[PDB]
């Protein structure tokens, strides 16, 4: 049964062609998010261990589920005639990073460093599990306002991580790298690092740097807010036009701008309470 | 300046 194991509440999110409901699990009052996905609207399909053909999103969410809280946890899923239903563990109270930056403006570097660091660990976790998210952006990041813990959500554009070239893409265009714009190909890690550069500019300047293809491929980053030299260098490094010139995750986390990160609880105490 | 979401 399905409508019997979850108390179902109101729609969640900003308002788009997607369907994610707030819910509570009757078994233990666990907050859940109940995501519906129409079969006719699914890009890539995968096969589970039982050979059961499921949306790739389900495959990817299973590979990253764990006690590491940087990534949304899939707790169960159900198939229905025209759709799949995903039961996700829902933190609360939460606000997504997009609304957070809109309400607060450009973030202090201390806060952006804690947030960026936690995103880095979450993406490293995905990659260690064989999963490429492909839609890293503030809209796909939830802030647990009480614990100060960030959460990567919506794996609906992801793929299995691989070392060869990708020629397809269904993520957010303004976060996609210039090699995707110019040649419709990319490699997964360096494209992720590019989106992390867009994300970090977003955090310290209050909005993304590029809106148009010409800016994305232009190789110029104007800073619209006061930003430290160290942070500017890291951002420009992540947004190197040539993929092989971008830093690895290790190089990002060893960057001098990234030292002395706050802990989640400290982050909540100093910046979210 | 106009800040906006960007669908996938
Ligand atoms: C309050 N609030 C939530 O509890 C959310 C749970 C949420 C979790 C995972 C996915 C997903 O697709 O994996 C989608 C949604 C959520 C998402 C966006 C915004 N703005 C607010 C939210």
């Amino acid at each position: 049964p399905l409508e019997s194991q979850y108390q179902v509440g109101p729609l969640l999110g900003s308002g788009g062609f997607g369907s994610v409901y707030s819910g509570i699990r009757v078994s233990d009052n666990l907050p859940v998010a109940i995501k519906h996905v129409e079969k006719d609207r699914i890009s890539d399909w995968g096969e589970l261990p039982n050979g059961t053909r499921v949306p790739m999103e389900v495959v990817l969410l299973k590979k990253v589920s764990s006690g590491f809280s940087g990534v949304i946890r899939l707790l169960d899923w159900f198939e229905r005639p025209d759709s799949f239903v995903l039961i996700l563990e829902r933190p609360e109270p939460v606000q997504d990073l997009f609304d957070f930056i809109t309400e607060r403006g450009a973030l202090q570097e201390e806060l952006a460093r804690s947030f960026f660091w936690q995103v880095l660990e979450a993406v490293r976790h995905c990659h260690n599990c064989g999963v490429l998210h492909r839609d890293i952006k503030d809209e796909n990041i939830l802030i647990d306002l009480n614990r100060g813990e960030l959460k990567l959500i919506d794996f609906g554009s992801g793929a299995l991580l691989k070392d060869t070239v990708y020629t397809d893409f269904d993520g957010t265009r303004v976060y996609s790298p210039p090699e995707w714009i110019r040649y419709h190909r990319y490699h997964g890690r360096s494209a992720a690092v590019w989106s992390l550069g867009i994300l970090l500019y977003d955090m310290v300047c209050g909005d993304i740097p590029f809106e148009h293809d010409e800016e994305i491929i232009g190789g110029q980053v104007f800073f619209r807010q006061r930003v430290s030299s160290e942070c500017q260098h890291l951002i420009r490094w992540c947004l190197a036009l040539r993929p092989s010139d971008r830093p690895t995750f290790e190089e990002i986390q060893n960057h001098p701008w990234m030292q002395d990160v706050l802990l989640p609880q400290e982050t909540a105490e100093i910046h979210l309470h | 300046r106009k800040r906006r979401r960007h669908p996938s």
